[PDB]
């Protein structure tokens, strides 16, 4: 595969400025964003797939963590 | 007018689109409706041939996104390798910060590419 | 934390060696390898979240991932 | 006997104890149940005090596991920064490459690990 990896399949781009789950990008593999990350739309989403590389919480913050919700 | 087709045009891997919009003059720094520019859409899409006709229409290099996201920025993020060099040709700011304060060359090691992460770490 | 993340948790070691799920690091977090790679007792088990980054498989083989059903 | 000893406290932290054996005459290379070394496996678990002493006793500083990762490969591998500088002021190999040709840099930006990969370049 000389494009993308999602999983086995082999696609032309990951979701990284549109499409859910929003993704980035290592290795020429499409990962997705922590299910706490807000999706942007002038911007990517996260920086890896853990709620402390989100750009911006889906819900609430507990820094540096994105959470469903605070304790 | 001009500016929305050359968005589309750039977004959706059009390179005849995009040669007859500049031709037509459209603007090369329009921006989308996210602030996003053509340069930028275009390194996101992973269409070289459209980047590299952009740049020498005079599209902005140092053109931010949402967090100050360059398109080298972009291009190190997705591991776009060649993109990322003909930006660097260019005129593209090795040293320019996203408001996270990271550079292109940060991206690169969080994006795992090592070859463009060595094109940016030897400068 | 100056330790080590597994997901919110503040951990003194990931599971590169030892434990399941086996892990690799990246940026100080401790994540897990793809399911199906075989955990190695001799080095690390895999180099990143995928199928295609396991040391060695599991169960089957079908380059370059490892799957559970050829 | 004193070499699995070794072994044990090199993966626990347990610097006291690998001072005391080595004081009667452990094996600094002693290889585990899986042919791994005290260097290796302190190196796994962080324990930097712990390959400072290994390595003043002649630990082998290049010693290969499974798949041919060093301790500097490992260093590069998690994200240890000090224990890796430790490792190349005592004779890392820098350029040793595991059984797929990757070499402890490219493994460093394999898993994002900027200042490693940095004083690895």
């Amino acid at each position: 595969c000389s494009q993308f990896l999602r999983g086995q399949e082999c696609v032309e781009e990951c979701r990284v400025l549109q499409g859910l789950p929003r993704e980035y990008v290592n290795a020429r593999h499409c990962l997705p964003c922590h299910p706490e990350c807000q999706p942007q739309d002038g911007s990517v989403t996260c920086f890896g797939p853990e709620a402390d590389q989100c750009v911006a919480c889906a819900h609430y913050k507990d820094p540096p963590f994105c959470v469903a919700r605070c304790p | 007018d001009l500016g929305k087709k050359l968005l589309e045009a750039a977004r959706a891997g059009q390179d005849d689109e995009v040669r007859i919009l500049m031709a037509n003059g459209a603007d090369v720094n329009a921006k989308d409706e996210y602030g996003l520019t053509p340069l930028y859409l275009a390194t996101a899409h992973g269409h070289l041939e459209i980047v590299e006709v952009l740049l020498k229409n005079g599209a902005d290099v140092n053109a931010v996104d949402a967090i100050g996201f360059t398109p080298l920025h972009l291009a190190a993020f997705i591991g776009h390798l060649e993109i990322a060099e003909v930006l660097l040709k260019h005129g593209a700011d090795v040293n320019a910060q996203d408001k996270f304060g990271k550079t292109a060359f940060d991206i690169s090691i969080g994006n795992g590419n090592e070859d463009l992460a060595e094109i940016l770490q030897k400068l």
